RNA sequence: AGCUAGUUGGUGGGGUAAUGGCCCACCAAGGCGACGACGGGUAGCCGGUCUGAGAGGAUGGCCGGCCACAGGGGCACUGAGACACGGGCCCCACUCCUACGGGAGGCAGCAGUUAGGAAUCUUCCGCAAUGGGCGCAAGCCUGACGGAGCGACGCCGCUUGGAGGAAGAAGCCCUUCGGGGUGUAAACUCCUGAACCCGGGACGAAACCCCCGACGAGGGGACUGACGGUACCGGGGUAAUAGCGCCGGCCAACUCCGUGCCAGCAGCCGCGGUAAUACGGAGGGCGCGAGCGUUACCCGGAUUCACUGGGCGUAAAGGGCGUGUAGGCGGCCUGGGGCGUCCCAUGUGAAAGACCACGGCUCAACCGUGGGGGAGCGUGGGAUACGCUCAGGCUAGACG
RNA sequence: AUGCGCGCUAGGUCUCUGGGUCUCCUGGGGGCCGAAGCUAACGCGUUAAGCGCGCCGCCUGGGGAGUACGGCCGCAAGGC
């Protein structure tokens, strides 16, 4: 445009806004069980993904799915969630992180455990 | 700490003869000559053509191994480097060089920068009066390094003197090989040293 | 309206040197002989000179140009590159000492109209006075 | 009330002090008139105190009155010292 | 790992959903949701509704199945 | 130094009273572009002699009222009511786009 | 999208240290507004901080200034100064005691408990230093502060050895069964001596005090340490924590089995439906390193809100056109003014930080000293090329 | 599927409409093909989408959706 009109108008700033409500920009959120579920996935890739609906402190009901390779969750069980996208399925925004709370970890991880909640492999 | 463990590994994998042993990495030794590849599986692979970032990459890994320091270290040390004026290579490289331990090395104070490291942690060495047990020392021009008293006796030190007794030491330095002392004469210089890196292509590494 | 004379001026000037036109046609003003007579000075024309064309008091620009070229395009090369009146009426640019640019790092020319008269960059930096940016000229 | 008197300003175990002028209600960091002058403890240079004089002088005389510790070292600096 | 806890039990198809997913009941008892094998889908081998498939079942949620064998 | 400032006289509807335009002509926080801007003063005048249309010389001051803190220095031109057309006109048109 | 009835101006009066619609009585009928009023949301603001090539963009943690508030609300009083955090009165809410009439509370002070919460510390020592208050002074207070304690929470520093030492031990993995890797890594030999103990061990603290000197200047003296028996120095003195992420492309680094669109991974592209360089392990490798990753939030890259630096025939995008107000913008010449604009001088731009130098803590962090710069804003002088403005004129525009 | 205004920047060709010293000039429109240049190409190209400048109107992924909610207009439809 030119230099009058952007004076009288503006450059209306994008607000950029996020990917996740968590809530208040709370990075990672505790939440209780309210269904666990296996879930089909997207059009290119199937499968049946871990995922259980979480209720919050913030105060809503969220989906998380949990990675590993096999949950010891269950249903009123104390949880907690780091957020971030899942492609494949829809409306899931958030990683339940395997290690704190009734979220163990996962046995027999030996590479990549820290992401996982497990612990070493204690060595002789 | 520092790099800790295999070091002519190190070597293999950057794929030129750095000397980190000195002694040793001179014999048919440093593995290279024995040896001239890369480490691991896939070392006697058939090499592939790499990036150029890759290529970047794997200069600065060289010319950390070089001075053999914390790669936090190295960075900042860039940093204050860019922050000063001039040549942001050579000058970086003078101010590494000006570390109390490449000093000690070079001097041929020790036969091994980790060693001559280990000298200097260990309150072998003197700076200018104090005993300074601290290898990151910048070290500024004209100043008098030499060996402790109370570590002068220790045959270590008599074996890296009569060593030097033998060789010409870098032109930005002095040393008096006799009473165990020496000069850091000037700043040093880039073209001074002779180091396997390119600098140009670490700053552009850095440079992002 | 002819809303600005100036860069008029600067876009008959770039057509000229666009087309090969050796000789091209201009209203007359002070500002704009002002920065003819600049051009003349730094080299960007060949000369100037203010003819009656109609019974209206015109301008002759005579348009410069390099040695024609050898090769695919044979066509000359270029004298003035590119010429851009910076403060355009609006936009209205004021730059003191410490903002004139050294235009190409040095090479072509911006050119300021000042209190102390209408000059080149160096001639500005030298009198230390700045002042409205008409135009940048490589 | 004003007080020529003594500015922290070093670290933890290193302590450093500016030879001040300011009020009485402030800060002992605080938004202060003029320096004057800097002081340290452990006299590790050279130059460990010093004060600009005249200004000191002037401070007195409107009636900034100093801290005894600030007044030691007016003493010292050789201020109060009259020929 | 793989947890073989993966339960192997035969339906009957019941109905035909889209994506090649199947309520499909069970010689076990309910009808769940169950979606197709790859397998299959890949062989291109048409599942119609009142077939005798193998629907593998999670310990997670039974309620999801996935089929495995060709009627 | 109290403020002395340049405007018009365009509106006397008080008792000593002279509503004052100021055209402050200043450049834009990053556009460049120089803005013609307005801001409407309430001046102290124990005469009443500058009236409606007339260019004055405007003085910062001690407060006479809410919103009233300039005395009237001294006259510069009469009479160009001119100025104050426009002001008037835009005025008039603040009625026009509401609802 | 209109707002405003003490609302806007005036006379008098009250009030105030002082002006004032601060308030009152009365007259006038304004005042503000699209150059964004009023309403709704958001938000302490800044010096700064982070980022960024810069312009900007975000942010305002601690440290500095100012503001505002001390459960919510309201009011005064005392006073130099409060509308008064550990003062008062009142109401409301809440907690506590009650011989039921009523009283007492306020940690958004340190510390801690509890709750919320992903998350955040010792119910620490000490008045020695600095400052504060009182006092002739001694001194007395001082959770300001000085410190220690906890947390890799962040930054910086160091240790987990160094030297030698096979055409190359085993262990483990691959294999084309020749061999290769792990890897000089080890073991082992030599030396060091982090840790740890013994010996000393502080700067910080010289004032205030006494006396000579006039209780001044000046001189002599003496008391006075939380940190801490720490820092440190001397002697002795042991080889003495390594971890995490990744390894298809971006992107540094590849193989084997297990698995077979399943379990799974993912930041995107996407990988997997039988030798997966992408899933699980193994080795091997790479990155870092007492850290390393993940997630959030922000900037960047994103010239993807574009001033520097975009666009609009078909991609998102030209309003359906006309007339027209505000606004924006304005041909040529000649002069005056000098608002914009430019310059110089000077004032201001506090300190801390940022920047450069040097100095100190064994370096660096950190801190000190010196210096400069710094946009903006005022004031005095000028410049007049341009824009503006006032005057005179001209006919290329425009109109007739 | 091209905002309006003005200026500049090879032509040729047909076309309508005006004046001329009327086989050809000179204006004002409508087309086509093309210099330079521009553009993602298609194309555009003195009737520019080129070089400029003035001003305004919009655009900032698609779908959601010209929907909702509000506001205004309208007898409603519906529009903005
Ligand atoms: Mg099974
Ligand atoms: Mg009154
Ligand atoms: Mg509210
Ligand atoms: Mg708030
Ligand atoms: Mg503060
Ligand atoms: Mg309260
Ligand atoms: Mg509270
Ligand atoms: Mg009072
Ligand atoms: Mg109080
Ligand atoms: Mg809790
Ligand atoms: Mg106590
Ligand atoms: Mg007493
Ligand atoms: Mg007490
Ligand atoms: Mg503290
Ligand atoms: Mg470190
Ligand atoms: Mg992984
Ligand atoms: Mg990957
Ligand atoms: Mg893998
Ligand atoms: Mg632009
Ligand atoms: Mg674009
Ligand atoms: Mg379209
Ligand atoms: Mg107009
Ligand atoms: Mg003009
Ligand atoms: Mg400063
Ligand atoms: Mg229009
Ligand atoms: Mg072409
Ligand atoms: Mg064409
Ligand atoms: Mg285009
Ligand atoms: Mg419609
Ligand atoms: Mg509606």
């Amino acid at each position: 445009p030119t230099i009058n009109q952007l004076v009288r108008k503006g450059r209306e700033k994008v607000r950029k806004k996020s990917k996740v409500p968590a809530l208040k920009g709370a990075p990672f959120r505790r939440g209780v069980c309210t269904v666990v579920r296996t879930v089909t996935p997207k059009k290119p890739n199937s499968a049946l993904r871990k995922v259980a609906k979480v209720r919050l402190t913030s105060g809503y009901e969220v989906t998380a799915y949990i990675p590993g390779e096999g949950h010891n969750l269950q249903e009123h069980s104390v949880v907690l969630i780091r957020g971030g996208r899942v492609k494949d399925l829809p409306g899931v925004r958030y990683h339940i992180v395997r290690g704190v709370y009734d979220a163990a970890g996962v046995k027999d991880r030996k590479k990549s455990r820290s992401k996982y909640g497990t612990k070493k492999p204690k060595e002789a | 700490g520092r790099y800790i463990g295999p070091v002519c590994r190190l070597c293999r994998r950057e794929g030129v003869k750095l000397y980190l042993k000195g002694e040793r990495c001179y014999s048919p030794k440093c593995a290279m000559e024995r040896r001239p590849y890369p480490p691991g599986q896939h070392g006697q692979k058939r090499a592939r053509r790499p990036s150029d970032y890759a290529v970047r990459l794997r200069e600065k890994q060289k010319l950390r191994r070089i001075y053999g320091i914390s790669e936090r270290q190295f960075r900042n040390l860039f940093e204050e480097a860019s922050k000063k004026k001039g040549v942001t290579g050579s000058v970086f490289l003078g101010l590494l060089e000006s570390r109390l331990d490449n000093v000690v090395y070079r001097l041929g104070f020790a036969v091994s920068r980790r060693q001559a490291r280990q000298l200097v942690r260990h309150g072998h060495i003197t700076v200018n009066g104090r005993r300074v047990d601290l290898p990151s020392y910048r070290v500024r021009p004209g100043d008098e390094i030499a060996v402790a008293e109370k570590s002068r006796n220790l045959e270590l030190i008599r074996q890296n003197l009569e060593a030097m007794k033998g060789r010409k030491v870098g032109p930005w330095l002095s040393l008096d090989v006799e009473g165990m002392k020496g000069k850091f004469l000037r700043l040093p210089d880039r073209e001074d040293l002779a180091l396997p890196v390119n600098e140009q292509l670490v700053i552009e590494f850095y440079s992002r | 309206m002819l809303t600005d004379p100036i860069a008029d001026m600067l876009t008959r000037i770039r057509n000229a040197t666009r087309v090969y036109k050796e000789s091209t046609d201009v209203p007359a003003s002070r500002f704009k002989e002002e920065i003819l007579r600049i051009l003349a000075r730094e080299g960007f024309i060949k000369g100037y000179e203010r003819v009656d064309v109609d019974g209206k008091p015109y301008l002759r620009v005579y348009l410069k140009y390099g040695p024609r070229r050898q090769g695919p395009d044979p066509r000359p090369e270029q004298v003035i590159h590119h010429i851009r009146r910076i403060s355009k009426p609006g936009r209205r640019v004021y730059v003191g000492v410490k903002e004139i640019p050294r235009v190409r790092r040095g090479l072509g020319i911006a050119i300021l109209s000042t209190s102390k008269g209408v000059l080149t960059d160096r001639e500005a930096r030298k009198l230390g006075v700045g002042g409205e940016l008409i135009c940048e000229v490589w | 009330m004003v007080k020529i008197r003594l500015a922290r300003f070093g670290s933890k175990h290193n302590p450093h002090y500016r030879i001040v002028v300011t009020d009485a209600r402030r800060k002992r960091d605080g938004k202060y008139i003029e320096k004057i002058g800097y002081y340290d403890p452990r006299k590790t240079t050279p130059d460990w105190l010093k004060v600009d004089v005249e200004r000191a002088r002037y401070w007195l005389s409107v009636g900034a009155q100093p801290t005894d510790t600030a007044r030691r070292l007016l003493r010292q600096a050789g201020v109060f010292r009259q020929e | 790992a793989k947890e073989k806890d993966t339960i192997r039990t035969e339906g009957v198809v019941t109905e035909a959903l889209p994506n090649a997913t199947f309520r499909v009941k069970l010689d076990s008892g309910p009808e769940i949701l169950a979606y197709i094998s790859g397998k299959m889908r890949m062989h291109y081998i048409r599942i119609l509704p009142g077939d005798r498939v193998v629907v593998e079942i999670t310990p997670y949620d039974p309620t999801r199945g996935r089929i495995v064998y060709r009627k | 130094p109290k403020k002395v400032l340049t405007g018009v006289v365009v509106s006397d509807k008080m008792q000593k009273t002279v509503t004052v335009l100021v055209e402050r002509q200043f450049p834009h926080p990053l556009y460049g572009k120089v803005i013609k801007r307005s801001k409407k003063y309430l001046a102290h005048d124990p005469e009443e002699k500058y009236k409606l249309g007339d260019v004055v010389e405007i003085i910062e001051s001690r407060p006479i009222s809410k919103r009233k803190r300039f005395r009237v220095l001294r006259l510069v031109e009469s009479g160009r009511m001119d100025l104050v057309e426009k002001y008037l006109i835009r005025r008039q048109n603040y009625e026009s786009l509401s609802k």
